[PDB]
């Protein structure tokens, strides 16, 4: 849906900020899913904040415990 | 319909300035977390003055309580005491989780006894206290029951 997307968006937004990246990843790769010359300009930029959250796991991860 | 999407590009700018920063600052932490001294990645990220970065730190270190040693505790307590007057939920949770850490790993032997680190320590411990005392809170409130 128009507003689910809209929904999911902003969980994704939301839980990247707060640091739960793994939660943010699923609502990012969900709403990508989903997805008029500036519908393709969103897609863009929803797809640089996925790609941003993944960098940032890439690095915690590589804290070796 | 062109609201909703003109919805989602507002909040896009932010987004990515903050997430960029924080890659930054996280990058830097963990060049001196591979060092192997725990103490100066704290440090340093405390340095950095971004809370978001402290969060991230915390829930790793949480997560292995052998990681930690007495010194650590001096540099955390004071970003607990930060976190447990947070507006988000889940930063108050990350620093009761990692109080709980310190509490059953090294308020015994802080009690028995360096002896400067254990006194430091447990001036941080009394503030909280009262924090505290002012549930999660509940909880770490009867841990911090002495």
């Amino acid at each position: 849906s128009l507003q689910m997307i809209v929904e999911n968006v902003k969980l994704a937004r939301e839980y990247a900020l707060l640091g739960n990246y793994d939660s943010a990843m699923v609502y990012y790769q969900g709403v990508l899913d989903q997805m008029r010359q500036k519908w393709q300009q969103v897609w863009q930029e929803i797809n640089v904040e996925a790609k941003q959250v993944k960098d940032i796991m890439k690095t915690l991860e590589s804290f070796k415990l | 319909d062109e609201d909703a999407m003109s919805q989602i590009r507002k909040g896009h700018d932010t987004m990515f300035v903050v997430l960029t920063s924080r890659h930054k600052n996280l990058d830097t932490v963990r060049a001196v977390w591979t060092t192997g001294d725990i103490k100066t990645s704290v440090d340093s990220a405390v340095a950095i003055n971004d809370l978001s970065v402290v969060v991230d730190l915390l829930n790793i270190v949480n997560q292995k309580a052998s990681l930690w040693k007495l010194d650590l505790c001096t540099t955390v307590l004071p970003q607990i005491e930060k976190l447990l007057q947070s507006k988000y939920e889940s930063y108050v949770q990350t620093g009761c989780t990692s109080l709980k850490l310190i509490l059953q790993r090294f308020l015994p032997l802080i009690t028995d006894i360096r002896l400067h680190k254990c006194r430091l320590c447990f001036k941080q411990l009394k503030s909280i206290s009262g924090l505290v005392k002012s549930s999660a809170f509940r909880e770490l409130h009867l841990l911090m029951a002495s």
